[PDB]
C-alpha cells in the first residue's frame, strides 16, 4: 500500500545483473521489460518529490546494446527505434526543472553525451552550455572516469592541444575495474599517450604496460622516432604496416595531427630555433618536399605563434626573433592568476570539513 | 526527369538547362500546399511508407533549393532549408536514406564554411557518421574537402594545389565554385606575411599571389593598410589600443587595481 | 499551503546566528589580548 | 628514462672511425 | 509549488556553518 | 535563410509553417529549445505579426524556451498572451511551476502600486491578461469556494 511500494524500490537493479554479459539475447525486449517499470507505478504515481531514489545506471544498460552489431542491434537494422529513445534519453531533462533533480540532472546529460560521438549532433553541447551550469552536489566512485572519458576526443574537431592536458587526466583517474580494466582501461591510454606527444614527452615506455597493452601502444613508441622527432620519411612507413591497427575507433583521425607536427616539431629539430639561419641550409632536411614551398613551412607557423622568423626572398636569410625579455610583465601574471586561488580552495574546504 | 501534378515535380522540367530563376519561386507554394497533410514531415506516425507526400517527394523538394543554390550562388534558398533538410535523412540513425546527392551536396557546402570563418563547424559533420574510411575516405566525392583543410592548415599549398587542378572532378562535380576555394590557397599567404617579409619585389608575386598585374596587389593592400612605396612594398602592421573583446587585456584602466584587489580584497577570505 | 508561513522559522534562524558570531570573532581576538595581557 | 635514454642509435662507432680516416687522407 | 520546496533547501546547507560558528564561539 | 526572412512566408496564408513540425515538439520544447538558440530573435517576431494569427502558440513556445534557461519572469510573462493554448488538467511540472511563480510575480506589483489605486490589474500598468491566467488554475481549485486555498493569495 505505501511502505511496500518504497521497499520494492531498490529491487529493480537487483535481477537486472545476470541479464547482462553472458546472456545477451534480445536485450531491447528487457528495455521494454524495463519500461514496466519506468512509466507505471514511477512516473504516474510518485509526485516527483524524491532525489536519491533516482541513478545514472537505470538506463545506463541500453545504449550498451547498440555496439555489439551481433545480436540486438536495436529491433531492426534501420534503427528507426532511436527516435523514441533519442525522446526517452531526454524525457528526464524535461523532469530535471528548477525545484526538481538537484542531483540526478548532473547525470542526465552526461549519458546523453557519451551517445554523441558517433551519432547525434555534437554542435548541441555548445547549446548545452547554457544548461550546463549548476552547483555541484557530490562525487562518490566512478564518476572520475566517467566526465571526460568519451569526451576526451572532443579536442580532435576543435584543434587544440594545452586543452587536452587538462582532461586527459579524467580518463586515468580510478580508470582499472573489474570488467573496465580490458575493455575501457585500453582506450583512456590510446588517447593519453597521442596526446603526449602532441607537447610533452612520455615519462617511460614501460610505465603504460600496467595499464594498457604494450602492443597497443607499440606504433604511438614507433611514432615518437617520427613525430616526435619530426621526421616525414619514417612517420609514412610506419602508418603504412600499423594501419590495420589504425582500424580501432576514432585511432585513424588522430593521425592528422601526428602529421602536421612532422612540420611543426620539424622546424624544432631543424635550428630554425636558432637565430641566423639560411635557406639553402633549410632544404638539406626538408629535400623531402620541394624548394619554393618551404617558405610556407616556416610562415604558416608564425602566424599560429610556434616560432617567429624573417624570410629573404634572394639567398633565403631566416632572422628568428629570440624573447628574453619575457616574464616581466602580464607574461607570469596568467600563472599568477592561479596560484593566487590555491590558498583558499584547500582553506576553505577546512570550514566544510 | 517529367513530371506528375504539383509543383515538386515541374521542378524536374527545367532542371536540364539553366531556368532556375522561376523554380527559386515555386518553392514556397508548393511547401504551404503540401502542409494540409499530416503525412508530409518523415515522423514515426506513418508505417512503411516510401511513396509521394511522405519521404520520396520530400527529397526533390529541396534539390532546387540545394543543387541550384550551388549553381546560381544563392544562400538564402538553402540555409535553414539544409538545417530542415537533415532531420529529412535521419533523425538518429537511418540506412535507407543512402543516395548519390548526399555525399555531393553535404560535401559542397563543408568548404562554403569560410563565410563564417569557422574550423570547429567544418569537422563538426564529420563526425556524424558511423563510417569514415568506408565513407569519407573510399568516396572521392566526400574525401576533398577533407585533403584541403587539413593540408591548407598544416601549411603545404603545393600539395592541396594539384587536387583541383589535376583532379579528377574537373568534369562534372567542379562548376560553381572556383575563386572561393582558389583563393583560399592564397588569401593565408598575406596573413602570413605580416611578420614574415619586411619587403617583396613585384616580379616574385606571380610566383606566390599569383598576380600578374599590379592592381589587384595595389587593391588588396588598401583593404589591409599597407604602405605601397616604389620598387618594392614596405611592411609595417601596426597595432592599436583597446584590441578586441577579452577584458583584463588593455581594455579596463588600471589593471593593477585587481592586482591590488588580490593583494587586499583576497586578504579578506583568508581570515573569514 | 499554509506552511508557507511556517517556512520561514528555520529558514531565518541561520541568517540571524550567522552574522551574529562572524563579526563577534574579531572583536574577542582583539579583546583576547585586553584580558590576556591584564593577568 | 624519455625516449633519448631508449633510442640508442649505435652509429657513435662507425661515425668516430669513418671522421678519423677522412682527416688524415686529405693531406 | 517551488516557494515551499526551495525554502527548505536552503536550510541543511547552511546548517553545517553555522554550528562551528558557535563551536569557535565557544572555544574563545 | 536566416530568422528575419521566415516572416516572408508569413506573408500569405499558412498558421501551420512552424506549427506543423510541433506535432513531436510543442510538448518537448522545455528540451529541444537548445536549437532555438539562433531562432532567439525570431521568437519576438512571431508575436508581433498580424498575418500570423498563432502568435498565442508562440507566446506559449516562449515561455518553454525560457523556462529551463532559469529565466522565471519569461517563462510566466509571455505565457499570459496565450489565452488557453495548452490543457491544465495534466497536472505536469509545467502547470505546477507556473502557480508559484503566478503568485510570487504577482506580489511584485502588489504591496507597491495597491499604496495608489486599489486595482492595479485593470489598466496597463501590469498585464491584465494576468487576471484571465489567475481564472485557470487558481480557480481551478476555488470551485469548492474554499478560501483556506487563496488565504496566502490575497494575504
Amino acid at each position: 500500500k505505501t511502505i511496500e511500494v518504497t521497499a520494492e524500490i531498490n529491487c529493480f537493479m537487483h535481477l537486472l545483473v545476470q541479464l547482462f554479459l553472458w546472456d545477451s539475447k534480445e536485450l531491447e525486449q528487457l528495455v521494454e521489460f524495463n519500461r514496466k517499470v519506468v512509466i507505471p507505478n514511477l512516473l504516474c504515481y510518485y509526485n516527483l518529490r524524491s532525489l536519491n531514489l533516482i541513478n545514472a545506471k537505470l538506463w545506463f544498460y541500453i545504449y550498451l546494446s547498440h555496439e555489439t552489431l551481433a545480436r540486438s542491434s536495436e529491433e531492426i537494422n534501420s534503427d528507426n527505434q532511436n527516435i523514441i529513445l533519442r525522446s526517452t534519453m531526454m524525457k528526464f531533462l524535461k523532469i530535471a526543472s528548477l525545484k526538481h533533480d538537484n542531483e540526478t540532472k548532473a547525470m542526465l546529460i552526461n549519458l546523453i553525451l557519451r551517445d554523441f560521438l558517433n551519432n547525434g549532433e555534437v554542435d548541441s553541447a555548445s547549446d548545452f552550455i547554457s544548461k550546463l551550469e549548476y552547483p555541484h552536489t557530490d562525487v562518490s566512485s566512478s564518476l572520475e572516469a566517467r566526465y571526460f572519458f568519451y569526451l576526451s576526443k572532443i579536442n580532435a574537431i576543435q584543434l587544440d592541444y594545452s586543452t587536452a592536458n587538462e582532461y586527459i587526466i579524467a580518463a586515468i583517474r580510478k580508470a582499472p575495474h573489474n570488467s573496465k580494466s580490458l575493455g575501457f582501461l585500453q582506450q583512456s591510454n590510446k588517447l593519453h599517450c597521442c596526446i603526449q606527444l602532441l607537447m610533452g614527452d612520455i615519462p617511460e615506455l614501460s610505465f603504460f604496460h600496467q595499464s594498457n597493452m604494450q602492443k597497443s601502444l607499440l606504433p604511438y613508441y614507433h611514432l615518437t622516432k617520427a613525430v616526435k622527432l619530426g621526421d616525414l620519411k619514417k612517420f609514412t612507413s610506419t602508418i603504412t604496416k600499423y594501419k590495420q591497427l589504425l582500424l580501432k575507433d576514432d585511432t585513424y583521425q588522430l593521425c592528422v595531427r601526428l602529421r602536421s607536427n612532422v612540420i611543426k616539431t620539424g622546424i624544432r629539430i631543424i635550428s630554425l630555433t636558432y637565430k641566423k639561419i639560411s635557406l639553402r641550409d633549410i632544404c638539406l632536411k626538408l629535400n623531402l618536399d620541394s624548394e619554393q614551398t618551404v617558405e610556407y613551412m616556416v610562415s604558416r607557423a608564425i602566424r599560429d605563434g610556434v616560432i617567429e622568423a624573417k624570410i629573404n626572398h634572394e639567398d633565403g636569410f631566416i632572422e628568428t626573433t629570440e624573447l628574453l625579455n619575457i616574464y616581466d610583465s602580464e607574461d607570469p601574471q596568467q600563472v599568477f592568476d592561479e596560484r593566487i586561488k590555491f590558498a583558499n580552495q584547500l582553506h576553505d574546504e577546512y570550514l566544510v570539513s | 526527369m517529367p513530371s506528375l501534378a504539383e509543383l515538386t515535380k515541374s521542378l524536374s522540367i527545367a532542371f536540364e538547362n539553366g531556368d532556375y530563376a522561376a523554380c527559386e519561386k515555386l518553392l514556397p507554394p508548393i511547401k504551404i500546399e503540401l502542409i494540409k497533410n499530416n503525412l508530409l514531415i518523415p515522423d514515426l506516425s506513418i508505417q512503411n511508407d516510401i511513396y509521394l507526400n511522405d519521404l520520396m517527394i520530400t527529397k526533390r523538394i529541396l534539390e532546387v533549393g540545394a543543387l541550384a543554390s550551388i549553381q546560381t550562388f544563392n544562400f538564402d534558398s538553402f540555409e535553414n532549408y539544409f538545417n530542415q533538410l537533415k532531420p529529412y535523412y535521419f533523425s538518429n540513425n537511418h540506412k535507407l536514406s543512402e543516395s548519390d546527392k548526399k555525399s555531393k551536396l553535404i560535401s559542397l557546402y563543408l568548404l562554403n564554411l569560410l563565410s563564417q570563418n569557422n574550423t570547429t563547424k567544418f569537422h563538426s559533420e564529420l563526425q556524424y557518421l558511423d563510417k569514415h574510411i568506408k565513407n569519407l575516405e573510399d568516396d572521392s566525392l566526400l574525401s576533398y574537402p577533407i585533403k584541403l583543410d587539413r593540408w591548407l592548415m598544416e601549411g603545404s599549398y603545393q600539395k592541396a594545389w594539384d587536387l583541383l587542378q589535376s583532379g579528377s572532378q574537373n568534369i562534372s562535380e567542379f562548376d560553381s565554385f572556383t575563386d572561393i576555394l582558389k583563393s583560399a590557397i592564397r588569401d593565408e599567404i598575406a596573413k602570413n606575411t605580416e611578420l614574415s617579409y619586411d619587403f617583396l619585389p613585384l616580379s616574385n608575386i606571380k610566383a606566390l599571389l599569383f598576380f600578374n598585374n599590379e592592381k589587384e596587389t595595389e587593391k588588396f593592400a588598401l583593404e589591409r593598410n599597407w604602405p605601397i612605396v616604389n620598387s618594392k612594398v614596405y611592411f609595417n602592421n601596426q597595432s592599436k589600443e583597446k584590441a578586441d573583446y577579452e577584458d583584463e587585456m588593455m581594455h579596463e584602466e588600471d589593471q593593477k587595481t585587481n592586482i591590488i584587489e588580490k593583494a587586499m580584497d583576497y586578504a579578506i577570505s583568508i581570515e573569514n | 499551503y499554509f506552511k508557507l508561513k511556517k517556512l520561514e522559522k528555520e529558514y531565518e534562524l541561520l541568517t540571524l546566528q550567522e552574522d551574529y558570531i562572524k563579526d563577534e570573532q574579531r572583536h574577542l581576538k582583539r579583546e583576547l589580548k585586553r584580558a590576556q595581557e591584564e593577568v | 628514462e624519455n625516449w633519448d635514454d631508449v633510442e640508442v642509435d649505435d652509429d657513435f662507432t662507425n661515425e668516430l672511425k669513418a671522421e678519423l680516416d677522412r682527416y688524415k687522407r686529405e693531406n | 509549488e517551488q516557494k515551499i520546496q526551495e525554502t527548505e533547501l536552503k536550510i541543511r546547507s547552511k546548517t553545517e556553518n553555522v554550528r562551528r560558528l558557535e563551536a569557535q564561539r565557544n572555544a574563545l | 535563410t536566416t530568422a528575419a526572412p521566415l516572416l516572408a512566408l508569413l506573408r500569405e496564408n499558412q498558421d501551420s509553417v512552424k506549427t506543423y513540425a510541433l506535432e513531436s515538439i510543442n510538448n518537448v520544447v522545455d528540451q529541444l529549445w537548445s536549437e532555438i538558440s539562433n531562432e532567439l530573435p525570431d521568437i519576438e517576431a512571431l508575436y508581433d505579426d498580424d498575418t500570423f494569427s498563432d502568435r498565442e502558440m508562440a507566446a506559449l513556445i516562449a515561455s518553454k524556451v525560457y523556462y529551463n534557461l532559469g529565466e522565471y519572469e519569461s517563462a510566466v510573462k509571455y505565457a499570459l498572451a496565450a489565452k488557453d493554448r495548452f490543457d491544465i488538467d495534466e497536472k505536469s511540472q509545467f502547470v505546477e511551476t507556473i502557480v508559484s511563480k503566478s503568485i510570487e510575480m504577482y506580489v511584485q506589483e502588489a504591496s507597491k502600486q495597491y499604496t495608489k489605486d486599489e486595482q492595479f490589474y485593470t489598466k496597463d500598468i501590469i498585464d491584465p491578461k494576468l487576471t484571465s491566467i489567475f481564472e485557470r488554475m487558481i480557480e481551478k481549485c476555488l470551485k469548492a469556494s474554499e478560501l483556506k486555498l487563496a488565504l496566502g493569495i490575497a494575504l
